[PDB]
C-alpha cells in the first residue's frame, strides 16, 4: 500500500462509498501484491461523486419523467414527484429534479446535495 | 350447519356465513386476491376476485359475498377471464416500472398474478404520464415507497384491528388517496413489520433489508424464533455464509402468522459480536486458545479448587436449548453439584412454583385457549413487551366478544383495554374478593395469567399461592373436564424447558452453599450478587457480552440458526429449531462442549451423539420427543401442593411489582448486539420519523450521506 | 420388488421365446455376410471362453489422441495382422452430464446446452429442442420464424456436410478438398455471426421462433453466397467421384443391408445409403419444409461410396432449398407474439408495466411449460436426431434426454468393420460421420 | 490490443465510418483512460483480481473486564 | 343492504328528497289520484331542472311520460336559436348518455321512454346543447368532474376514472388515433359492472354515449390533428415522429 494508487478507492474519491465495500488499502495487500504496477491495476472512477456534479433539473410540473435519456437506449420510464422542499432523484440514474416552488428554500439551505445552478 | 353450494362443478359444504372465497380454498379452487386477507378484515377494494354467479346481473367480489343456500359459482368462465384481465388493466395504468429497483421482485403478487390472469402487454401509454406521490416517513424500520402502492388497505386495517395502533391512514380521495400518517410521526407497535409482509407490493419495505438479497438465492429454513418465549415459528431465509431476513411462517396454535419487530429485525446481530475461538484470561487479558489447551485449563482449575457438594454452580440463559441443560444437568450432577441456577434475578433460589407438576409453570389454557377467553386477569405482566403476538390475540378476542380483562401490576399502555386494579398483592387480594372475582367467578372459560416477573418479586411466595387458592376454590370453573384457568406466561425460550428437566434449584440448603466454580451457560443477564468474585467463571455462548466479558475462560458454541436445539415455550409446547448456516470460526455445539469437558473432568457422559442424548431427554420427561405438541397434565390437581401446601408462611414484604422489561430492543446478547434494534431505541428515544435515521441515505441535514448503519 | 429377495418366477428372457428355423425351406447357415467368417474364432483351435482367456488379439488403442478418432473416441480394435476381428468403441470421454445440467436450468437456459452436442449442426440441435418445447406449449411460431429456421436449418446442414464429408475425405488421404470447403464454411459462419453474435454457438433459435430478426443486408449476401455455391459443389465432386482410388477405397466398404440398417437404428444417409427412403423432413414435415420442393438422395449398395454420393448430393439439395426460402420469406414477427412465453422488445420493456413484469419473470423464473412429454424428432445433418422431453408444469424440465444419431451408428460398428482392415476402419469412421458431443452427451 | 476502441470495430468492419468521422467519440467523458490501456498480461501490470466486499460475520473483540 | 344493516349497523332506508317530499300528497290525495300520470309503469309529476343551451333556464313540475321538446319548447321558451339550432341533449343528469338532435324529437321524458334511448331519465336534469357546442369538450369535463368525484376505494374507478379524463383530454385535441376509440369503449366496459358502486357506471356512461353517436366527431379531429402535425397520431397522443426524434415507443403504440 505504498502509493496512492493502491490506498484512494477511486482517483475522484479516496473514501469508500457502501457500507460493505472493502478498501482498496485492505485489499491491494498481500503476496499476490507484492510485485504488482498499482497504478496499471482497474481503478475505476466513483460514480457518486460523479452523479452529485450533475445541476438540478428545474421544473414546475408536480410530476417529471425521467427515461435515462436515451429512448430505448436509457431505463425504463419513471416519474418522480416533487412536493417536498427537497431535491427529487431519479431512482435509475440520480438525476436530481427540485420544483421551483422551493427555489427559494433550497438556495436558503446551508448544503445541499446537488449544485442548485 | 355446512350448507352446501357447487364451485366451478364440484360440490363443496362449509359453514354458513362464511365468504365465498373461503369455500373456494375448502373446495380446492385458485382465486385471485390483493385486498383480501384471512386473518383481516374483508374490505371489497381491489375487485380480483370477481367471480360468476347465477342470477347475478355483476360479478360478484368473493371475498365479501355470503355463501347461500344452493348458489352455483363459476371461476373459470368468459366472465371470470375478462374482469381479471381488465382489473390487470387498471392496477398496472399507474403502477411505477421500478420491477428492477424494488425488493418485492421475484416474490411479487401483482407480477405473478398479471402473468397469470392478465394480458401479456400493456395499452396505457399516455402523453399524461403516471401518478406520482411523494413518499413518507413512518419511522427508521420501514422504507417507502409509495408509487407502488395498488390501495388494498392491508397495513391500515393490520395497523388499526391486529396492533392497535391507528396511526397509519389513508388521507385524500380519489386517485389521489394516500396511505400513510398525515403528520410525519414514527409507527410505534412492535407488531409493526408485519406490514412489510403483509404489504402485496413492494411500496412498504425493510430498511435493513433494502437491495441486499433476491427471494431466489434465498435458502429457506422452518425454524423457532427464541427471542421470547412464546416460540414463534419462522423462515430463516439465509445466502450462504450469512442469514438476510426472519419471516413468519403460519402456526395458528402459537403465532398466528405475526412475529413482533425484535423477533424479526435482531437477525443482523447474528454477524456482529460473535464469539468464534477460546479465550483464555492471562493477566487481564484475552488470549486465544486452542480447544485443548482451554479445557486443559478448565479441568486443572476444577482440580485446584476441588469443589465439595454445590460449590460447582451453573447458571443458564434466556436462549439455552433442552439438549444443552440435560447435559449440564448430567455433567454437574455426577460432579456433586445440584446448584442448577437460572439468569433472572431470584433464579438462584427455589422457585415459587416448583416444578414437579408441569401445570404448575405452564401457560395450561393454551395459547389457542385466549380464542375462547371470556375473563382475564393480569398478574404483573405487560403482555406488549413480554409476549407482543400474544398480546394482539387478546385485543383480538376482546374487539369480537365480551371479554373483560383487569390486571395487577404496573400499568402500561395497551393496546386492549383493561380495568387497573393494583400493583401488589393486597390489591390483588382485594381483586379476587371483589368484582373482578365474581367476573372470574361467573365467566366461562376464566384466566388468570401469572407473568415470569412475580415469580422474580420478594412475594411470589405469597403470590402464587393467593392465585392457586382461588383457583382451586373455583374449579368446575377453572379446573374442568376441558379447561384449565391457572397459566403462567414466560418470556425467555429456556425457562419453561429448564422447567421440564429440573434444572432449577431445589433447596435454601443448595442455595447457601457459596461456589468457586461457576459456568455460565449463556447467562448474560445476572444479578452480579449470583457470582463470587473469587469463583472461577467459565463463560459459555455465541456472543461477547456481559457474561463473556467477566469470565476466566470462554467457549465459543452455536446460536440458534445454527443449531438443532429443542425449546419448550410458555403452554409446554416441545419445538425443534433447523441449523440455517454451519458453525462461525471455531465454535462448537453446545451439548458437545460440555460433552467434551466431561471427559476432562474425569466424568465422560454416556453419550456421544444428539440421538443418545435425545434418548436421555425423553427419559427425563417423555414429552420431549413428542414434538409440535402440547402433552395435558394428567394429576393437574397435584399442583395444590407446591404452589399452596409449600407456600403457606411468606413473609410478605408489601413492594409493589415491577416493569420487568425496562427495553424492549434490549432483552437479550443477540438484540443487545443488533444495529437495527440501536436504531429502533434511538428513534423511539427522540422521535425521528426518518427513514435514514443512523442508516445510510440522503438528507436535508446529511447531504452527503453515511455509509453507517446503525450509527 | 419383495418378492424378489427370494426366489420366485423367473423374468422371461429373449432366450426363452426362441423358436427353432423351419427345415423344410430353411437354406444356408449364414444370409449375411457380416457375419461370414470375417469375426472372432475364426481361427486358432480353441474359443476364448475356456483354456483361451490366457491370449489375446493384437490389441490397439485407435485414439483418443488420434486424427482419424476425430477427436475423444478410444476405439480398442484387435487385429488379426492387419485385419479387425473385434472393435470395441470406449465412449464416454466427453461425457459432461448435459442432461443432468438441463434438470437444474430453465428451458431458456438449457437452450445453448444443445448448441453443444453436435457441434457443427448448432442450429438444427436448437430447433429439435425449440420444436419440443413449443408442442408442449402448445404454441404456433409465426410464419418469418419458420422460413428462417428452415433456411438456417440448410444452411447447418451444409455446414455439417462440409466438416463430415472432407473430413472424412482428409482420412483417406485426400488434404485439398478438405481447404477448398472450409473457405465456404468460413463464409457461412458470417451469416450466424450475423444474426446471433456467435460463429459457432449461436443460441438463436429458440422456443417461440428466434432471437432476434435477421440484418437488412442478409438475404442479399446469402443469395450471392448462393450463385457461386454450385461451383464448389462441383470442384469438390470433380476431385473423388471419378478417382479411382476414391473408388477403390469406399465401394464395397462398411455394407449394411437395407434390413439391418433399420434394425440396428441407423437414420439419416446410413439408412437411405441401403436404399430405404426415408427422410424426417418428408415423412414428419417441420417448420417451413412442407413448403418447399427437395429431393431425397437414396443410395443402393449400403456403402461408403453411396453415402458419400448421397450426402454430395445433399448439398445441392440445401442449396436448392435455400432459395426457395430466400424467394418466400414472409413478414411479420419471429417471435412468437405472446410476451408470457417470449421475451418482449426492450423498447417495450422499458416502455410499458406489463411488458417489463413479463420481461421480469420471463428471465428469473423462467416460463412454465404444461405438464406432460414428448418424443420430437427431426431429420438433422447426421439423421434423426430427437429428444424426449418430460415436464413438471413448471419452469424447469424434469427430463430432458437427447436422442443422438451417431449414439446409434457407432454402435453399429463392430457389425459393418469386423473383417475389414485398419484402413477400412478409418474410411467407416467418417463415413459414420461422428460428433462425440452428441455420442456422450 | 494496441488498436484503439474505436478503430477495433472499423478494422474488423463492424462499422464503415472511421472513428474521424464518428460522432460517438466526441461524447466528452472525463473519467475516460486518459492514456493507452493495453492488454496488460505477462507483464507486471497484469490485473490481480480481490474481493471487492467485506467480510461477513464480525468476531467480538474481547473485553476481560477487571476482576 | 341497509334494510338489515345501515346506519350504525342499525335498519335503515335512504330516499331522495322529492321521492319523500311528495309521500304525505300521495296519501291526502290519493294512490290512483298520483297513478293518474304518466305511461303504465310510470306515474306522477316530476321536477325538471333545464339548464344549457336554453333561451329560459328554469326548473319545472311537468308531467311524466311528457315528450322533451314538448316540455322544452313551452316551459323553457324552446331551444336557444330555435328547434333546428340543438344538438344534443343530456335527458338526466351528467351520469345519463347523451342524445342526438334526430332522437330527442319524439322522446319521451320517462323511467322506461330514456331507457328505450339507451339512457335514462336520471334526476331528470335536461342539459341542452346548441350546433355551437364543443360536444368533446362537454363530455370531457364531466369525465374530469367524474375524475374528482371518485372516493379512491375500488380499482376500476380509482384507475378508470383518471385513465378516461386523460383519454378525453387527448381527444379534444385529437392527439390519438381512431383505433384507441375502440379501446375506450372497452376500458368503460371493463368500469361498467365491476365496482362497488354505480359512479363507475356514473363516468363510463357518458363516455358510451358520446362514443355513440359522436364518432365521426372524434374521427374528423383525429384526422385533422394528423394533417396539422404531418402523420397520424400514435397510440397515448404521441406524435408518428416520436421514434424519430428519439423518444420511447413501444412497437405498437
Ligand atoms: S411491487 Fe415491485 S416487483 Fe412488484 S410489480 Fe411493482 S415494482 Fe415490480
Ligand atoms: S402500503 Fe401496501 S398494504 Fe398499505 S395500502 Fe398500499 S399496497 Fe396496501
Ligand atoms: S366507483 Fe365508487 S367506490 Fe369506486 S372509486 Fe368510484 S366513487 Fe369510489
Ligand atoms: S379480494 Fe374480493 S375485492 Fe379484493
Ligand atoms: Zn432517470
Amino acid at each position: 500500500g505504498r502509493p496512492a494508487s493502491a490506498v484512494m478507492q477511486a482517483p475522484n474519491r479516496a473514501e469508500v462509498w457502501s457500507r460493505s465495500q472493502r478498501p482498496r488499502s485492505e485489499a491491494m495487500a498481500g503476496p499476490r501484491f507484492e510485485q504488482t504496477d498499482f497504478d496499471a491495476q482497474p481503478r475505476p472512477w466513483a460514480a457518486i461523486e460523479l452523479i452529485h456534479k450533475q445541476p438540478v433539473r428545474w421544473t414546475h410540473d408536480r410530476i417529471v419523467a425521467c427515461d435515462g435519456g436515451g429512448g430505448p437506449h436509457g431505463h425504463p420510464k419513471i416519474y418522480i414527484n416533487t412536493d417536498k422542499p427537497e431535491i427529487a432523484t431519479c431512482n435509475y440514474c440520480g438525476l436530481p429534479f427540485a420544483n421551483e416552488h422551493h427555489r427559494k428554500y433550497l438556495e436558503s439551505l446551508p448544503q445541499t446535495s446537488y449544485p442548485l445552478n | 350447519a355446512e350448507v352446501e353450494l357447487t364451485i366451478d362443478g364440484k360440490k363443496v359444504s362449509i359453514e354458513a356465513g362464511s365468504a365465498l372465497i373461503q369455500a373456494c380454498e375448502k373446495a380446492g379452487v385458485v382465486v385471485p386476491r390483493y385486498c383480501y386477507h384471512e386473518k383481516l378484515a374483508i374490505a371489497g377494494n381491489c375487485r380480483m376476485c370477481l367471480v360468476e354467479v347465477e342470477r347475478s346481473p355483476k360479478p360478484v367480489a368473493s371475498c365479501a359475498w355470503p355463501v347461500q343456500a344452493g348458489m352455483v359459482v363459476k371461476t373459470n368462465s368468459p366472465l371470470t377471464h375478462k374482469a381479471r384481465e381488465g382489473v390487470m388493466e387498471f392496477l398496472l395504468a399507474n403502477h411505477p416500472l421500478d420491477c428492477p429497483i424494488c425488493d418485492q421482485g421475484g416474490e411479487c403478487d401483482l407480477q405473478d398474478q398479471s402473468m397469470r390472469y392478465g394480458a401479456d402487454r400493456g395499452r396505457f401509454h399516455e402523453i399524461g404520464g403516471k401518478r406520482a406521490v411523494e413518499d413518507k416517513n413512518i419511522g427508521p424500520l420501514i422504507k417507502t415507497s409509495m408509487n407502488r402502492c395498488i390501495h388494498c388497505t392491508r397495513c391500515v386495517r393490520f395497523m388499526n384491528d391486529i396492533a392497535g395502533a391507528p396511526e397509519l391512514g389513508s388521507t385524500g380521495r380519489g386517485n389521489d388517496l394516500q396511505i400513510g400518517t398525515y403528520l410525519e410521526k414514527n409507527l410505534d407497535s412492535e407488531l409493526s413489520g408485519n406490514v412489510i409482509d403483509l404489504c402485496p407490493v413492494g411500496a412498504l419495505t425493510s430498511k435493513p433489508y433494502a437491495f441486499r438479497a433476491r427471494p431466489w438465492e434465498l435458502k429457506r429454513t422452518e425454524s423457532i424464533d427464541v427471542l421470547d418465549g412464546l416460540g414463534s415459528n419462522i423462515r430463516v431465509d439465509s445466502r450462504g455464509l450469512e442469514v438476510m431476513r426472519i419471516l413468519p411462517r403460519l402456526n395458528d396454535d402459537v403465532n398466528e402468522e405475526w412475529i413482533n419487530d425484535k423477533t424479526r429485525f435482531a437477525c443482523d446481530g447474528l454477524k456482529t459480536q460473535r464469539l468464534t475461538m477460546p479465550l483464555v484470561r492471562r493477566d487481564g487479558k484475552f488470549e486465544p486458545a486452542t480447544w485443548e489447551q482451554a479445557l486443559t485449563e478448565i479441568a486443572h482449575a476444577y482440580q485446584t479448587l476441588a469443589p465439595k457438594e454445590n460449590e460447582f454452580k451453573v447458571i443458564a440463559g434466556q436462549l439455552v436449548e433442552v439438549e444443552s441443560l440435560v447435559a449440564m444437568k448430567d455433567l454437574a450432577n455426577r460432579l456433586g453439584s445440584e446448584n442448577l441456577a437460572l439468569d433472572f434475578p431470584g433464579g438462584s433460589q427455589p422457585l415459587a412454583h416448583g416444578v414437579d407438576i408441569r401445570s404448575n409453570y405452564l401457560f395450561n389454557s393454551k395459547i389457542w385457549g385466549i380464542e375462547e377467553a371470556d375473563a382475564i386477569l393480569l398478574v404483573g405482566t405487560n403482555p406488549r413487551h413480554e409476549a407482543a403476538v400474544l398480546n394482539a390475540r387478546i385485543r383480538k378476542q376482546w374487539l369480537r366478544s365480551d371479554l373483560e380483562i383487569a390486571a395487577v401490576g404496573q400499568p402500561w399502555e395497551s393496546t386492549f383495554d383493561y380495568e387497573h386494579l393494583g400493583t401488589d398483592l393486597a390489591a390483588l387480594k382485594n381483586a379476587l374478593s371483589g368484582p373482578f372475582g365474581e367476573k372470574l367467578k361467573k365467566a366461562k372459560r376464566p384466566m388468570i395469567i401469572v407473568g415470569s416477573g412475580v415469580t422474580e418479586h420478594p412475594d411470589a411466595k405469597a403470590f402464587y399461592e393467593t392465585v392457586w387458592s382461588f383457583v382451586e376454590k373455583n374449579a368446575s370453573n377453572f379446573l374442568t373436564e376441558e379447561w384449565c384457568g391457572y397459566n403462567v406466561l414466560q418470556r425467555a425460550a429456556s425457562r419453561a424447558g429448564a422447567f421440564e428437566v429440573g434444572f432449577v434449584v431445589p433447596s435454601p440448603e443448595v442455595a447457601a452453599t457459596k461456589p468457586k466454580f461457576v459456568w455460565l451457560l449463556g447467562a448474560d443477564e445476572f444479578d452480579p450478587a449470583d457470582v463470587p468474585k473469587d469463583a472461577f467463571i467459565v463463560y459459555q455462548g455465541h456472543h461477547g457480552d456481559r457474561g463473556a466479558e467477566i469470565a476466566d475462560i470462554v467457549l465459543p458454541g452455536a446460536a440458534y440458526t445454527e443449531k438443532a436445539g429443542t425449546y419448550v415455550n410458555t403452554e409446554g409446547r416441545v419445538q425443534m429449531t433447523r441449523a440455517a448456516t454451519g458453525l462461525p470460526g471455531a465454535a462448537r455445539t453446545d451439548w458437545k462442549i460440555i460433552r467434551a469437558v466431561s471427559e476432562f473432568l474425569g466424568v465422560p457422559l454416556p453419550y456421544d451423539d444428539v440421538a443418545q442424548l435425545r434418548d436421555r431427554m425423553a427419559e427425563i420427561s417423555p414429552a420431549l420427543a413428542a414434538y409440535d405438541v402440547v402433552e395435558p397434565v394428567a394429576l393437574r390437581h397435584l399442583s395444590k401442593v407446591q404452589l399452596v401446601d409449600q407456600n403457606k408462611g411468606a413473609k410478605v414484604t408489601g413492594e409493589p411489582l415491577k416493569k420487568v422489561v425496562e427495553n424492549f430492543y434490549f432483552t437479550d446478547v443477540i438484540s443487545r448486539s443488533s444495529p437495527t434494534m440501536a436504531r429502533c431505541s434511538a428513534a423511539k428515544e427522540t422521535g425521528d420519523p426518518r427513514t435514514n435515521f443512523m442508516a445510510p441515505g440522503m438528507e436535508e441535514d446529511r447531504p452527503m450521506g453515511q455509509i453507517a448503519y446503525g450509527a | 420388488p419383495q418378492d424378489g429377495f427370494q426366489g420366485t418366477r423367473l423374468i422371461p428372457t429373449g432366450a426363452d421365446f426362441q423358436s427353432p428355423p423351419d427345415p423344410f425351406i430353411d437354406e444356408g447357415a449364414r444370409d449375411n455376410a457380416a457375419n461370414y467368417g470375417v469375426q472372432k474364432s475364426r481361427s486358432g483351435v480353441d474359443e476364448d471362453s475356456v483354456e483361451g482367456r490366457k491370449v489375446r488379439h493384437y490389441t490397439v488403442n485407435f485414439g483418443p489422441q488420434h486424427p482419424a478418432a476425430h477427436g475423444v473416441l478410444r476405439l480398442i480394435l484387435e487385429l488379426n495382422g492387419e485385419e479387425i476381428v473385434r472393435a470395441d468403441p470406449h465412449v464416454g470421454l466427453l461425457h459432461r452430464g448435459t442432461e443432468k445440467l438441463c434438470e437444474y436450468k430453465t428451458y431458456m437456459q438449457a437452450l445453448p446446452y444443445f448448441d453443444r452436442l453436435d457441434y457443427v449442426s448448432m442450429m438444427t440441435n436448437e430447433q429439435v429442442f425449440s420444436l419440443a418445447v413449443e408442442k408442449l406449449l402448445n404454441i404456433e411460431i409465426p410464419p418469418r420464424a419458420k422460413f428462417i429456421r428452415t433456411m438456417f436449418g440448410e444452411i447447418t446442414r451444409i455446414l455439417n456436410h462440409l466438416m463430415s464429408v472432407l473430413s472424412h475425405a482428409m482420412d483417406v488421404g485426400a488434404l485439398t478438398p478438405f481447404l477448398w470447403g472450409f473457405e465456404e464454411r468460413e463464409k457461412l459462419m458470417e451469416f450466424y455471426e450475423r444474426v446471433s453474435g456467435a460463429r459457432l454457438h449461436a443460441a438463436y433459435v429458440r422456443p417461440g421462433g428466434v432471437h432476434q430478426d435477421i440484418p437488412v443486408g442478409l438475404l442479399d449476401d446469402i443469395y450471392q453466397w448462393a450463385t457461386q455455391f454450385g461451383d464448389r459443389i462441383d470442384e469438390t465432386e470433380e476431385m473423388l467421384t471419378d478417382n479411382r482410388i476414391w473408388i477403390n477405397r469406399l465401394k464395397g466398404v462398411g455394407v449394411v443391408s437395407a434390413a439391418d440398417a433399420l434394425n440396428l437404428s441407423f437414420t439419416g444417409v446410413m439408412l437411405r445409403g441401403s436404399g430405404v427412403p426415408w427422410d424426417v423432413r418428408k415423412s414428419s414435415p417441420y417448420d417451413a419444409y412442407d413448403q418447399v420442393e427437395f429431393d431425397v438422395p437414396v443410395g443402393i449398395n449400403g456403402d461408403c461410396y453411396d453415402r458419400y454420393l448421397c450426402r454430395m448430393e445433399e448439398f445441392r439439395q440445401s442449396l436448392r432449398i435455400i432459395h426457395q426460402c430466400l424467394n418466400k420469406m414472409p413478414a411479420g414477427p419471429v417471435r412468437y407474439e405472446d410476451y408470457k412465453i417470449t421475451p418482449p422488445p426492450r423498447a417495450a420493456m422499458k416502455e410499458n408495466m406489463e411488458a417489463l413484469i413479463h420481461h421480469f419473470l420471463l428471465f428469473t423464473k423462467g416460463y412454465a411449460v404444461p405438464p406432460g412429454d414428448t418424443y420430437t424428432a427431426i431429420e438433422a445433418p447426421k439423421g434423426e436426431m430427437g429428444v424426449y422431453v418430460v415436464s413438471d408444469g413448471s419452469e424447469r424440465p424434469y427430463r430432458v434426454h437427447i436422442r443422438a444419431p451417431g449414439f446409434a451408428h457407432l454402435s453399429g460398428f463392430d457389425h459393418i468393420t469386423r473383417g475389414h482392415l485398419l484402413a477400412d476402419a478409418v474410411a467407416v469412421i467418417g463415413t459414420m460421420d461422428l460428433v462425440f458431443g452428441e455420442v456422450d452427451r | 490490443a494496441h488498436i484503439e476502441p474505436m478503430w477495433h470495430a472499423w478494422i474488423s468492419y463492424q462499422v464503415d465510418t472511421p472513428p474521424t468521422r464518428e460522432p460517438l467519440t466526441q461524447i466528452e467523458r472525463p473519467w475516460a483512460p486518459k492514456e493507452h490501456v493495453p492488454n496488460r498480461s505477462f507483464t507486471r501490470g497484469a490485473y490481480k483480481p480481490y474481493n471487492t466486499t467485506q467480510p461477513k460475520i464480525q468476531s467480538w473483540e474481547p473485553k476481560a473486564a477487571p476482576r | 343492504f341497509p334494510a338489515a344493516v345501515g346506519l350504525f349497523g342499525c335498519p335503515s332506508t335512504v330516499a331522495n328528497v322529492e321521492t319523500v317530499s311528495v309521500a304525505p300528497t300521495i296519501c291526502r290525495r290519493g294512490g290512483a289520484w298520483f297513478a293518474s300520470f304518466g305511461r303504465e309503469r310510470n306515474h306522477g309529476t316530476k321536477l325538471f331542472c333545464i339548464s344549457g343551451h336554453v333561451n329560459n333556464p328554469c326548473t319545472v313540475e311537468e308531467e311524466m311520460s311528457i315528450p322533451m321538446r314538448e316540455l322544452i319548447e313551452k316551459h323553457c321558451g324552446g331551444v336557444r336559436g330555435g328547434w333546428d339550432n340543438l344538438l344534443a341533449v343530456i335527458p338526466g343528469g351528467s351520469s345519463t348518455p347523451i342524445l342526438p338532435k334526430h332522437i330527442c324529437d319524439d322522446q319521451l321524458m320517462d323511467f322506461d321512454a330514456l331507457k328505450d334511448s339507451q339512457s335514462g331519465l336520471g334526476t331528470a336534469a335536461v342539459i341542452v346543447m346548441d350546433k355551437s357546442t364543443d360536444v368533446v369538450r362537454a363530455i370531457s369535463r364531466l369525465s374530469h368532474f367524474y375524475r374528482h368525484e371518485s372516493c379512491g376505494q375500488c380499482t376500476p374507478c380509482r384507475e378508470g376514472s383518471k385513465w378516461t379524463d386523460q383519454i378525453m383530454k387527448r381527444f379534444e385535441k385529437g392527439m390519438g388515433r381512431p383505433r384507441e376509440i375502440d379501446m375506450l369503449q372497452e376500458l368503460t366496459k371493463q368500469v361498467e359492472g365491476h365496482t362497488i358502486c354505480a359512479l363507475g357506471e356514473a363516468f363510463a356512461w357518458p363516455i358510451q354515449g358520446l362514443i355513440r353517436h359522436f364518432r365521426p366527431e372524434l374521427e374528423a379531429r383525429m384526422k385533422k390533428f394528423a394533417e396539422e402535425t404531418g402523420g397520424q397520431a400514435l397510440a397515448g397522443g404521441w406524435t408518428h415522429d416520436s421514434r424519430q426524434k428519439g423518444r420511447l415507443v413501444s412497437p405498437g403504440m
